[PDB]
DNA sequence: AACAAAATGATTGACAAAAGTGTTAAATTGTGCTATAATGGGAGCTGTCACGGATGCAGGGGA
DNA sequence: CCCTGCATCCGTGATAGACAATTTAACACTTTTGTCAATCATTTTGTT
């Protein structure tokens, strides 16, 4: 079939569908139980879906070759295929008329909103219940009154004709036939203006757009009512014979069976011409029969007969079973078997056995066996391989010359999981893997199995050669890091090689060279370990590519030298002298990836394996029982927090202290006593042996075959160590609280039978999360690479001057991640300088790649602006630039990758590990430098201090080089230090305050005026003298009683004559609402002094236990829900205002320097009455959805927004993922926008915004602007569903929605997509299949 | 006749193995102890005294 | 033999076409076309395609002229 | 099952992984070997031809 | 130095020989009957949870 | 006399005994292949 696009879908009328059959189907019944041929007229026939074995009729007159095209007389079958038997299709013709279940019962009603009519009437009208009239011309009916049985017979008395009033699914036909889609549609476009309500003026615009489908599209309205069903072809719902005399039947045919007996009788009912209370209960039995068809379960779930589960109709079959019918394949060319080791291979092979290699490879084979004459004809072939002759197996080897196999492990989270491998035969049933790459797939040996695949054809053997072999993938795509890290057990090969002893044999000797180390170690004189002084030559390359030799005396050992031998020319000696553990050895790979290239790093990853390997095996590693050195101290450390915490329950026992101050204090004395077992273990692990000189003795780092273990990184550390020698810390039971008395014995002492049923548990809640974390994060990545399927880079450079700035992560006194490695591989948007002007030392737009950054750390830039993938100018994809520089490779992103779905891997192949001293008195820093900071109005009081007034004010650490350090927030309660230029002491606070309180210190002070902090308004009348103390507790907007509620609690301070004092630099006078938990200690009566604190407001922070996070807030960010508490904002910069009060909730104003919006009651407002705000800054408290940051501060705000907190559920678990991966989804997050002008576009719809650009890029572009829009932002399974598409969607959607909605409009999906183009089976327009697509576009309206 | 790795006991707490491999050990010493005493016939009143 | 191509894009620099260029190159030492430019070493016919492109023997712009001119050098056949 | 004289020491990475080595005394004697009893079965129905 | 003759392909119809289009008898298939008194109603179920979008009441707040 | 506010609800995830018209399968055979022999040419061992 020619090259064609755009499958396009629609309505069926009933005279399409009786065009698609070749006949009707009048009887039910299907073969003959005598002769299993099938019988004439039924529904298996062969008249009418063709014949049943090829190329012969039924009854048996015509077989011969002669007759090829006749039909046959006796029963009319056509001589032909019986492939034919599987594409035609019959039609069954209802007696009546009958609702199309989907278009009925789909929670938008398509025939309800279409006649303006209440579903649950429509239902009562269906069933025969409710009459209903139509064409009711002059009386008192209107076109749709439901008049009732007896209002009709209590109407029908009265006239005769002139009216019309029918019932059932006939009638629904009769509605529909008669409306226009013209009249009340600009009879609509007027009523639309005139109605003033946002429901109505909302939903009206809803009905309006229905309408407005069903004229443009081509579909009249009654074709949503059947009037002729057509059935599935014969071999789509088979009817085979089992084994033994047993059918098996799909469960379609017990369901056509069904209606086409009740519509049957249906027929005769009315040639019998029986009353109307059974001929009209057969109409109500038949449409539950076809409706059963559809789509089974939205009425009583008709179960099946003779068994006992529901039958499984048309829509549960592309309903999902997780995924689509079609694509979303089992796969010819495949085996599987288990894994083993084989450490003598390359890094590009693996091994493959005989016995699979010689079935695999079967068509090749027979091949060479006809080619070289071996065999006369294949199937003289077919008994030389069958016997295993030893020709084949010599046959065999050459066809295996340069064949890439695929290895594919079964759960692939991402694309390092698939590697091809060129293989080698060997003897077994076990496929062999190199030990390199089992940390790809993530694979142990112990019982995992591997498919292989075979890439048949001549173009699929080069994309398994080219772009996925083995030794292309050494950079993991999640991050620039290395994928090949020698991981286990070569670790510890090495670790041991390269450690130094005291005194050992040959200690002080001088060599000459790697060459005399190694042999003077063989030959069995100076140990592996032992301090010499060799000469080694190292290159350079410092020219234009070159290497210079450089002699020296190098002091080392004489393992390193034998290590240097591996390494090749361009790396320096300092790369190979240190103790080289396993953080040492990962970028001794790296720097010779950026270095030397590829084709000496994948032959340097593997002399690591085979020297690894071998110095392990001599070196004896073995683990004991007295390895593990308990500490002597132990008792002594265990027996005082014993006796200390028998002092304490005492002090409880008298009633002296309360419980909770009982269980938290047992808990911190046993902390301490936990921690002075590590701290007295590895202090004896670590320091173990004192060896000696010739002289004295002296102490060194141990040779403890489990600690070795620990301090390389091989397998486990401290963590771990800590159980097996130390104490086995205290356990939570499944509240999530721990218990008062911790297992204090470790695992190589016995644990009692009580300690043990402890530990028990938390073995329980470690395997039922594991077995769930996979199920949930098997969902999230489900969802992230079907929103992000789309997207593809598909320009060289777009052009636009927009971009971001990548500011390092401050927290608090410590950096999160530094800003090179931030900015590393990207564009730069502006040019930045030296801080002197006009020093532009990075030109416009480059790539910022290892040196670039450097030049950028030696220099002194605080922040620059890339150019970020949420901003390119594109449609349809993005530019080349604007995407960045990563890959497994390191230059820039080639055109035509296909950046959406390894973005979309790299965020969900986490997640599957990642599942889930609290004092905070003093601001201590571990800087000392100039304080700048911004956003803040202070003031200095009489107290020697810069008044606190909001939570505005961060404390910018500023370092010695135009930077920022460290960023705080100084709250109320905050007494401030130092001022403006003037430093701060080594861990000194320039500003302290409460901790356990949020008081609020006096700006000014005088009388007090009670201003709605009345004694019995705002709290019960309570006296307390001169001390100054009170019980009183000022409440705030949500803790508040019921009874005086007219008042806002602040209590004016008074200047000396009797006015209300005013706040330095703004309008109001000092009105200090005190805030919430505040026990005022401040009663008239005494005078105070200006600077005093008001009130207390307690904050403990006692525990930490109060945080949310996790997997499901990865999940909970990108799906946009709003958090139930969220933050109100300024909507315009103007002045503060109130109005009317007392609402049941309060109210504000906004007015431009009017914008009125309420405001509940809930909330402790954090603003003045006399206050200019800024456009979109809290006005009130609470954790801000993203909806509201987009409306407001940009697309760059709600960016910054959700890279900031997902980056914040990683990196406190220690998963390394770029940044760029999180812009390429909030990017396909907010691609819907609503209009606002129009020209174009209906002035409040939902358009995409690639079109409202490229009409305004057009419309404006030419001599009349003749719109405005306003971006949007949806989650990730609602903006999946609003595709352009209608496959892209349903296929992994809901999809009995999809294609409703889609089926009325009439759409035509263009297939410009990935999901929607592997479906139909050809090449995906990203990747080595985009170049083809570059000619397919520029053949179409052009030559 | 057996070579296993000895990176699964630290990650891997299990310690019963290299327990077991030890008294597995010491009762084996036993039994090349008696095959010798009862390969050279010694008596009937060596091996009730071993 | 061949192990890696990243000598064979440092012609073509582009990594998706280079397979589409030698998997086209590939084929008219298959088909009855054309035979080897370098000489072979008992490899298959990929290999000794993506060896050629090492070489600057091939890339998209040669094999146009290269065979451009069989429809003129037929053109003689072509009277 | 049975007991075998076992020595824990990483040896050339053969046993890289949870991996296991085996001695050749150890199938020569014998002693892992398993016997398995299958069953086929051919029935000869009465069709109808 | 050319055919003595002796078949031998090539060559005719003829006994045979098997095997495919219309009559009888057996079976299968089905059609219509059958007159105590019978009158609502048989009929299965459960230990999920969370998010989202309507359809409805509700009654607070504005002419 | 008119809009905003909870709240219930539903969906999509994860009790036997004559009629007749009917169909196969059977026995029956004509054309189509298989012999199955005698003339029409192509020669037929080495004497005429
Ligand atoms: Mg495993
Ligand atoms: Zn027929
Ligand atoms: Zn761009």
């Amino acid at each position: 079939t020619e090259e064609f696009d755009a499958i396009k879908i629609a309505l069926a009328s009933p005279d399409m569908i009786r065009s698609w059959s070749f006949g009707e189907v009048k009887k039910p019944e299907t073969i003959n139980y005598r002769t299993f041929k099938p019988e004439r007229d039924g529904l298996f026939c062969a008249r009418i879906f063709g014949p049943v074995k090829d190329y012969e009729c039924l009854c048996g007159k015509y077989k011969r070759l002669k007759h090829r095209g006749v039909i046959c007389e006796k029963c009319g079958v056509e001589v032909t295929q019986t492939k034919v038997r599987r594409e035609r299709m019959g039609h069954i013709e209802l007696a009546s008329p009958t609702a199309h279940i989907w278009f009925l019962k789909s929670l938008p009603s398509r025939i309800g909103l279409l006649l303006d009519m209440p579903l649950r009437d429509i239902e009562r009208v269906l069933y025969f219940e409710s009459y209903v009239v139509i064409e009711g011309g002059m009386t008192n009916l209107e076109r749709q009154q439901i008049l009732t049985e007896e209002q009709y017979l209590d109407a029908l008395e009265e006239f005769g004709d002139e009216f019309d009033a029918k019932m059932g699914a006939e009638a629904i036909q009769a509605l529909l036939k008669s409306m226009d889609l013209e009249q009340e549609c600009e009879q609509l476009r007027e009523e639309l203006n005139e109605t003033n309500s946002e429901t109505k003026r909302k939903k009206l615009t809803k009905r309006i757009k229905l309408l407005e489908a069903f004229v443009q599209s081509g579909n009249k309205p009654e074709w949503m009512i059947l009037t002729v069903l057509p059935v599935l072809p014969p071999d789509l719902r088979p009817l085979v014979p089992l084994d033994g005399g047993r059918f098996a039947t799909s469960d379609l045919n017990d369901l056509y069976r069904r209606v086409i007996n009740r519509n049957n009788r249906l027929k005769r009912l009315l040639d019998l011409a029986a009353p109307d209370i059974i001929v009209r209960n057969e109409k109500r039995m038949l449409q539950e029969a076809v409706d059963a068809l559809l789509d089974n379960g939205r009425r009583g779930r008709a179960i099946t007969g003779s068994n006992k589960r529901p039958l499984k109709s048309l829509a549960d079959m592309i309903k999902g079973k997780q995924g689509r019918f079609r694509q979303n394949k089992r796969v010819d060319y495949s085996g599987r078997s288990v894994i083993t080791v084989g450490p003598y291979l390359r890094l590009h092979q693996c091994g493959l056995p005989k016995k699979m290699a010689l079935e695999l490879f079967k068509p090749f084979i027979y091949g060479k066996l006809e080619l070289r004459g071996l065999a006369t004809t294949i199937k003289a072939a077919k008994k030389m391989v069958e016997r295993e002759e030893a020709v084949v197996w010599d046959i065999l080897d050459e066809v295996i010359r340069e064949h890439p196999v695929l290895l594919n492990r079964a759960p692939t989270l991402h694309r390092l999981g698939i590697q091809a491998f060129e293989p080698v035969l060997i003897e077994g049933k076990a496929i062999q893997l190199h030990p390199l790459v089992c940390a790809a797939y993530n694979a142990d040996f112990d019982g995992d199995q591997m498919a292989v695949h075979v890439p048949l054809t001549l173009e699929a053997q080069l994309e398994a050669r080219a772009l996925m072999m083995s030794t292309n993938n050494i950079l993991s795509p999640a991050n620039g890091e290395p994928i090949i890290v020698p991981s286990q057990d070569v670790v510890l090969g090495l670790y041991y090689m390269t450690r130094d002893c005291v005194n050992a044999k040959g200690e002080g000797m001088v060599l000459t060279g790697p060459k005399e180390a190694e042999r003077l170690y063989r030959s069995g004189l100076a140990s592996l370990h032992a301090r010499v002084k060799v000469r080694i030559t190292e290159y350079e390359k410092d020219a234009n590519g070159e290497l210079v030799a450089k002699t020296s005396l190098k002091d080392t050992t004489v393992g390193r030298a034998i290590l240097w031998m591996i390494v090749p020319k361009g790396l320096p000696y300092s790369i190979v002298n240190q103790a080289l553990g396993k953080k040492a050895i990962s970028k001794m790979l790296n720097t010779c990836y950026r270095i030397l290239g590829l084709k000496p790093t994948v032959i340097f990853a593997d002399q690591i394996m085979y020297t690894g390997f071998a110095y392990a095996a001599r070196s004896g590693a073995s683990v004991g029982i007295d390895d593990m050195v308990i500490p002597e101290k132990k008792h002594e450390i265990i027996s005082e927090a014993e006796a200390e915490v028998a002092e304490i329950q005492e002090q409880f026992q008298s009633g002296l202290v309360t419980a909770g101050e009982r269980y938290n204090k047992v808990i911190d004395i046993w902390a301490a006593a936990n921690d002075r077992v590590s701290k007295a273990m590895m202090d004896n692990l670590q320091t173990e042996t004192v060896i000696n000189r010739d002289g004295q003795e002296e102490k060194q780092v141990s040779f403890n075959s489990i600690y070795m273990m620990a301090d390389s990184g091989a397998r486990g550390s401290a963590a771990q160590i800590r159980q097996l020698a130390g104490m086995r810390g205290l356990m939570a039971k499944p509240d999530g609280s721990i218990i008062e008395t911790p297992i204090t014995a470790n695992f190589r002492e016995g644990l009692n039978v009580l300690q043990y049923f402890i530990s028990t548990h938390g073995a329980r809640k470690g395997l039922a999360d594991t077995a769930l974390k996979t199920a949930n994060s098997g969902y999230l990545t489900r969802r992230l690479v079907d929103v992000a399927q789309d997207l593809v880079v598909t320009e060289d450079d777009c052009g636009t001057h927009e971009g971001i700035m990548m500011t390092p992560v401050i927290e608090g006194g410590d950096v999160k991640e530094p800003l090179r490695d931030r900015v590393l591989g990207r564009v730069t948007a502006e040019d930045v300088l030296k801080p002197g002007t006009a020093d532009i030392l990075v030109p416009r737009n480059t790539l910022l790649h290892e040196q670039w950054c450097d030049l950028l750390e030696e220099n002194s830039v605080d922040a620059v602006k890339v150019r970020s993938v949420v901003s390119c100018d594109t449609d349809f994809g993005v530019c080349a630039h604007c995407y960045g520089r990563d890959l497994a490779r390191g230059h820039i992103i080639n055109k035509g990758e296909a950046i959406g779905v390894i973005a979309a891997q790299s965020i969900g192949e986490p997640g599957t590990q990642l599942t889930m001293a609290a004092a905070e008195s003093s601001i201590q820093v571990k800087n000392k430098g100039s304080i700048k900071l911004s956003n803040v109005k202070s003031v200095v009081n009489s107290s020697g201090k810069l008044v606190i007034t909001s939570r505005n004010t961060e404390l910018k650490l500023i370092d010695e080089f135009g930077r920022t350090k460290e960023s705080y927030k100084v709250p109320y309660g905050a007494v401030l230090a130092k001022g403006d230029g003037e430093q701060v002491a080594g861990g000194e606070t320039v500003a302290n305050w409460d901790p356990h309180t949020m008081p609020v210190i006096t700006e000014v002070s005088g009388f007090v005026r009670f201003t709605d902090m009345i004694d019995g308004q705002t709290i019960t009348r309570q006296t307390d003298e001169l001390t100054g103390l009170s019980s009183l507790v000022v409440l705030d907007s949500a803790e508040r009683t019921a009874g005086g509620k007219d008042l806002r609690p602040a209590l004016k301070i008074v200047d000396a004559q009797g006015n209300d004092v005013l706040i330095p630099g703004t309008d109001m006078p000092a009105q200090y609402f005190l805030p919430g938990k505040a026990i005022v200690q401040l009663e008239d009566g005494v005078q105070i002094s200006s600077g005093d604190t008001l009130a207390r407001i307690p904050q403990e922070s006692g525990g930490t236990k109060d945080i949310t996070g996790g997997l499901p807030r990865v999940a909970d960010l990108f799906e946009a829900r709003r958090p139930k508490e969220p933050a109100i904002l300024a909507e315009i910069s103007g002045i503060v205002s109130f109005g009317k009060e007392t609402k049941g909730k309060r109210r504000l104003v906004i007015t431009p320097v009017p914008y009125e919006e309420m405001i509940p009651k809930w909330r402790q407002l954090n603003v003045f009455e006399g206050e200019r705000v800024e456009r979109g800054d809290v006005i009130s408290d609470g954790p801000e959805a993203p909806h509201d940051i987009l409306r407001l501060r940009g697309v760059h705000a709600v960016t910054r927004y959700i890279v900031n907190e997902v980056q914040d559920v990683y990196r406190l678990q220690g998963v390394k993922i770029n940044d760029k991966h999180i812009e390429v989804i909030v990017r396909q997050m907010l691609r819907k926008a609503t209009i606002v002008n129009a020209g174009s576009s209906d002035f409040l719809e939902g358009e995409q915004v690639e079109y409202s650009r490229v009409k305004i890029a057009n419309r404006e572009l030419e001599a009349n602007g003749k719109a405005t829009y306003s971006r949007d932002l949806l989650g990730i399974t609602k903006a999946s569903l609003a595709t352009e598409s209608f496959i892209s969607a349903a296929s992994f959607q809901e999809t009995t929605r999809v294609l409703t909605e889609a089926a009325v409009a009439g759409k035509r999906d263009e297939l410009r997509g990935l999901k929607e183009n592997v479906i139909v089976g050809r090449l995906i327009p990203a990747g080595t299949g985009y170049a083809y697509h570059q000619d397919r576009m520029r053949r179409r309206a052009a030559g | 006749d057996i070579v296993l790795n000895p990176l699964g006991v630290p990650s891997r707490m299990n310690i019963g193995q290299i327990l077991e491999t030890h008294l597995g050990m010491a009762a084996k010493g036993i039994g090349d102890k008696i095959n010798a005493m009862l390969k050279q016939q010694q008596e009937v009143a060596k091996l009730r005294e071993f | 033999a061949r192990v890696t191509v990243q000598d064979a894009v440092e012609k073509i620099g582009n990594r998706f076409d280079l397979v589409l260029v030698a998997a086209r190159r590939a084929r008219q030492m298959q088909v009855g076309g054309k035979d080897p430019l370098v000489p072979e070493e008992n490899d298959k016919t990929t290999v000794i395609a993506l060896r050629e492109i090492e070489e600057g023997l091939i890339n998209n712009q040669i094999l146009d002229v290269r065979e451009r001119q069989e429809q003129q050098e037929q053109e003689a056949a072509e009277l | 099952g049975q007991n075998m004289r076992v020595a824990f020491m990483p040896w050339n990475g053969y046993n890289f992984e949870d991996s296991i080595l085996v001695s050749e005394r150890v199938v020569q004697e014998d002693r892992f070997t398993t016997i398995h009893i299958q069953e086929l079965a051919c029935v000869s129905r009465d069709t109808k031809l």
